[PDB]
């Protein structure tokens, strides 16, 4: 049952990450990307989270870092560890902002 | 749109602050049905039958028989589109007129677009309410210099072929005389099949104060209002009777049913005030905007509305 | 006294419930019907020509021309608004028609009106037609709705 | 397609006008829902 216990641990970890992302995104980007309206428009939870992350990158991370570190100007298809690096850089940018 | 146009964003954020029209209290939820038309007309057809002469006796041989006639009637409802213009301040110039507790040039009677639009909308809604009740459009308190309207455009108070009662000037304050005329009008009302329906009464404030007096040696636990409700309950199959007071009316009593079959209101979906896309712009800070509204859409059966006028000297 | 905005303050809040006969005030600036293609000009004001016919007046030459209340053969336009801080009067040229409330000399719709020496309208050159009867705002202040159509004998 | 919805985003003026009419209709529906006429 400890396997399910660790699964619940990871569930709590990603839930906390989602909550933090949502709380910062609400005060930074817009109310149009709220979870309720996005769900009404018909986006899954993971899709909502990744779209919010990409918008966060498009707000804080400058475009040159996107086309050099992430190798592509369009964050539309870069998702993954590169997206993790981009959101970390966005966190650094909002910290210094 | 909102990013590209500031005024559209302003109206959207401020439209919720405009109060609902008072006309809604005068009609049941079912009696109002919107139509999709700005300007034009709509037509409907009704069929009637009548008797030409006495029935013919079938005795022995006969070829000449009495006839039953038919008649067609076409009813047309007209709509009109009207517009108003108001001046305001350009958005970019608002910061140079912001003050400690207000925004706007008091000396020159100017306002920001948002406040100007809200005040403008409220006044137009008042005009719409006045027309629906009284059937006329005028700005003078006297009621003259009316805007010439298209035919087949009528309100509740000016509807033709309805029962009209007049109370003499010398009996202006005698509630018994006033109630006598109401009863005479109530008898002449012709509900027919549509009788088991709620009824609505609209009175002026002076009339309402006379109603709350006890019924007349004075009675007990019986006011003139209670007697009137009973009299109306007689002819509407003991249905609900509602009484409202409107400051627009003056020495007038309006009684009519709340059934969609007899009286129906078909307003345009663009009847209420709506902003126009055209905005006048110049080098100064003074800008202009336009608001559109549609009038018309009231339909009623003949001899179903009672209009009592208390002549005042 | 005669200014567009009364200097005396109001003791009580106004009752904004009625919507009829609330435009016959002297503070009502502009015109009742205004087109977006109207030509309007500001000029230095000599005196207080607000809601009066104006004429061009020249000084010695040190200062530019100004406008003063007047009429007759010297009539140049109609003052529809004024800014007291800058002393600038907004003047509509006589070549442009105008419909609004104007000062009347201390009259039924359809009467022919011409401007006097003091820029005040009076019953009969014909310049404008009265659209309503005189409305009294003060013991000497009479306004009237009129439509001006230029000059014609 | 009404102004009462926060998620609504008008693409053009025409959609904005339609949202205004829908918002008016919903308000009058809501008014009659909440209306309670006084009897007697």
């Amino acid at each position: 049952v400890e396997e399910r216990e660790r699964i619940e641990k990871q569930l709590l970890l990603e839930a906390e990450r989602i909550n933090e992302i949502d709380t910062l995104a609400k005060a930074h980007l817009s109310n149009h990307f709220n979870k309720e309206v996005l769900l009404a428009k018909g986006y899954t939870l993971k899709d909502i989270m990744q779209a919010q992350r990409r918008e966060l990158v498009r707000k804080f991370v400058p475009i040159e870092q996107i086309k050099a570190i992430a190798k592509v100007s369009d964050i539309s298809h870069i998702d993954g560890e590169i997206l993790e690096q981009l959101v970390s850089l966005a966190k650094v940018n909002i910290k210094l902002r | 749109l909102f990013d590209e146009n500031y005024y559209a964003k302003a109206v959207a954020n401020i439209i919720g602050e405009v109060k609902d029209p008072i006309m809604y209290k005068w009609f049941s939820p079912d009696q109002i049905e919107d139509v999709d038309l700005q300007m034009g007309y709509q037509k409907t057809v009704k069929w009637d039958a009548f008797l030409n002469a006495n029935p013919t006796t079938i005795a022995n041989e006969v070829n000449t028989i009495s006839t039953i006639g038919f008649s067609s009637e076409v009813v047309r409802l007209n709509y009109l589109k009207l517009q108003y213009k108001f001046r305001h301040l350009k958005q970019t110039s608002e910061k140079f007129y912001t003050s400690d507790s207000y925004i706007g040039d008091i000396n020159n009677n100017l306002l920001p677009f948002a406040q100007a639009y809200k005040l403008a909308s409220s006044e137009i809604i008042k005009l719409i309410n006045h027309f629906v009740l009284t059937g006329t459009v005028s700005i003078q308190k006297d009621g003259k210099n009316q805007k010439r309207l298209l035919p087949n455009m009528y309100g509740l108070l000016n509807m033709p072929e309805q029962i009209k009662e007049e109370v003499a000037s010398g009996d202006k304050d005698k509630m018994d005389k006033i109630f006598e005329k109401i009863e005479a009008g109530l008898s002449k009302l012709e509900l027919g099949d549509e009788f088991s329906t709620p009824m609505m009464v609209i009175v002026d404030p002076a009339t309402s104060l006379k109603l709350v007096k006890p019924y007349a040696a004075a009675s007990s636990c019986e006011k003139w209002e209670d007697v009137l409700i009973q009299t109306i309950k007689a002819i509407n199959n003991r249905e609900d009777v509602y009484i409202e007071t409107s400051n627009l009316l003056k020495h007038k009593i309006l009684i009519y049913p709340l059934n969609s079959e007899l009286i129906k209101f078909k307003p345009s979906k663009y009847m209420l005030p709506t902003p126009n896309e055209q905005v006048d712009k110049d080098s100064t800070d003074v800008a202009h905007s336009y608001i559109d509204f549609v009038l018309g859409g009231l339909l009623a059966t003949r001899k179903t509305i009672l209009q009592v006028n208390i002549k005042q000297s | 006294a005669l200014m567009k905005n009364p200097q005396q303050d109001s003791g009580l809040l106004s009752n904004s419930i009625d919507f009829r006969d609330q435009n016959l005030i002297f503070s009502n600036s502009g015109g009742v019907c205004t087109s977006s293609k109207d030509k309007i000009e500001n000029y230095p004001a000599k005196g207080y020509p607000y809601k009066r016919g104006v004429k061009l007046s020249f000084g010695d030459g040190t200062t530019e021309l100004e406008v003063e209340a007047g009429g007759g053969d010297d009539l140049y336009g109609v003052c529809s608004d004024i800014d007291e801080f800058s002393g600038m009067a907004t003047v509509i040229p006589i070549t442009n028609n105008f419909t609004g409330y104007l000062t009347l000399k201390k009259v039924n719709p359809g009467d022919k009106l011409n401007f006097n020496q003091h820029g005040e309208l009076e019953k009969v050159s014909v310049n404008a037609i009265a659209l309503s009867k005189a409305h009294k705002l003060t013991e000497d202040l009479f306004i009237v709705l009129a439509s001006v159509f230029g000059n014609r004998a | 397609a009404s102004l009462l919805d926060s998620n609504f985003v008008p693409i053009n003026f025409t959609e904005f006008v339609q949202a205004i009419s829908n918002t008016y209709k919903q308000r009058r529906i809501q008014f009659y829902e909440n209306l309670k006429r006084h009897k007697r």
